[PDB]
């Protein structure tokens, strides 16, 4: 079957300021088929009760989803998004970089 | 400005894990306003934007009946397409449909759309005439013949020129404070050395709506398409979108580079430079 | 509003 692997971007809703509440986003897009597993990580551990958008798709039929959770960034804490999809042999981890 | 309405249907089979899931979402431009999911505990059409909440019970029930009936018909369609492609009962497959209407700045119908895909590939599309079909292969030709026999195009046309436009105009009025408001990008340029002789310039656009935007880098007034890294426009989660474009430049040549930004929210395109 | 159901039976693919 024809399959497309997800693009992944990890970023904040607002410009990051240490000690100030914000939202951490993981946007997955460009994938097919639609089943996909997405976790947000704080210092390597899964964040509980992450929310996500309703399944929709782009003009080229590929799917996209936004996963998000409230967070308060700090200098020390590391955040990331972990994605699995049928196209991936193992989960792909993308780190949150506040400059990206 | 110009505006559109679209509904996006996804029907996904899952042998051994129950009947195929059907999910429909509706959008005006880049704003989702409804959803229906056959996997919900109690499937019903649900509002997803504040301006649709004013619609009465008859509206919600009308939507729900449409989506419940479509859920059942798409299960039949998935069975039919499996057969048209001589496929096994073992695999999971997906039918997608996107359809809706486009209006120009005067509120008049520009054109309608009604396109379907199977396993992520074009399957059948209503032509711009809203009267004939384009089928991608001999399987889709079976659907085309069936839809020609049942005069389906006439149904799609009646909707696209009628209720589609009428309800889009209603939504645009009811949600005018947001749907008819373009928020311009907030912009800045960052600078990060990558080595002693090169640095990255990154041009940022944040907080804009709708998502359509053009962000480019020029060197000495020349477009740098091949050497620009452009990320996909991405949702912030507060209705707005974000984008950046980056180029790696020789240290000392930074002022030869300009970032150009166009967006509906902007009267005239912006030109930005790194400001040390 | 999504496409309403036709007067006859909704035609499958």
């Amino acid at each position: 079957m024809i399959q497309r692997t997800p693009k992944i971007q990890v970023y904040s809703r607002h410009p990051a300021e240490n000690g100030k509440s914000n939202f951490l986003n993981c946007y997955v897009s460009g994938f097919h088929p639609s089943d996909i597993e997405v976790d947000l990580l704080k210092n390597g551990e899964r964040i509980e009760k992450v929310e996500h958008s309703d399944l929709s798709f782009s003009k080229d039929w590929s799917f996209y989803l936004l996963y998000y959770t409230e967070f308060t960034p700090t200098e020390k804490d590391e955040y990331a998004c972990r994605v699995n999809h049928v196209t991936l042999s193992q989960p792909k981890i993308v780190k949150w970089d506040r400059d990206m | 400005g110009s505006h559109s309405m679209r509904y996006f249907y996804t029907a996904m089979s899952r042998p051994g894990r129950g009947e195929p899931r059907f999910i429909a979402v509706g959008y005006v431009d880049d704003t989702q306003f409804v959803r229906f999911d056959s996997d919900a505990a109690s499937p019903r059409t649900e509002p997803r934007a504040p301006w649709i909440e004013q619609e009465g019970p008859e509206y919600w029930d009308r939507n729900t009946q449409i989506f419940k009936t479509n859920t059942q018909t798409y299960r039949e369609s998935l069975r039919n397409l499996r057969g048209y492609y001589n496929q096994s009962e073992a695999g999971s497959h997906i039918i997608q449909r996107m359809y809706g209407c486009d209006l120009g700045p005067d509120g008049r119908l520009l054109r309608g759309h009604d396109q379907s895909a199977y396993d992520g590939k074009d399957y059948i599309a209503l032509n711009e005439d809203l009267s004939s079909w384009t089928a991608a292969d001999t399987a889709a030709q079976i659907t085309q013949r069936k839809w020609e026999a049942a005069r389906v195009a006439e149904q799609r046309r009646a909707y696209l020129e009628g209720l589609c436009v009428e309800w889009l105009r209603r939504y645009l009025e009811n949600g005018k404070e947001t749907l008819q408001r373009a928020d311009p990008p907030k912009t800045h340029v960052t600078h990060h050395p990558v080595s002693d002789h090169e640095a990255t310039l990154r041009c940022w656009a944040l907080g804009f709506y709708p998502a359509e935007i053009t962000l480019t880098w020029q060197r000495d007034g020349e477009d740098q398409t091949q050497d620009t890294e452009l990320v996909e426009t991405r949702p912030a989660g507060d209705r707005t979108f974000q984008k950046w474009a980056a180029v790696v430049v020789p240290s000392g040549e930074e002022q030869r580079y300009t970032c150009h930004v166009q967006h509906e929210g902007l009267p005239k395109p912006l030109t930005l430079r790194w400001e040390p | 509003l999504p496409e309403p159901l036709p007067q006859g039976a909704l035609t499958a693919y």
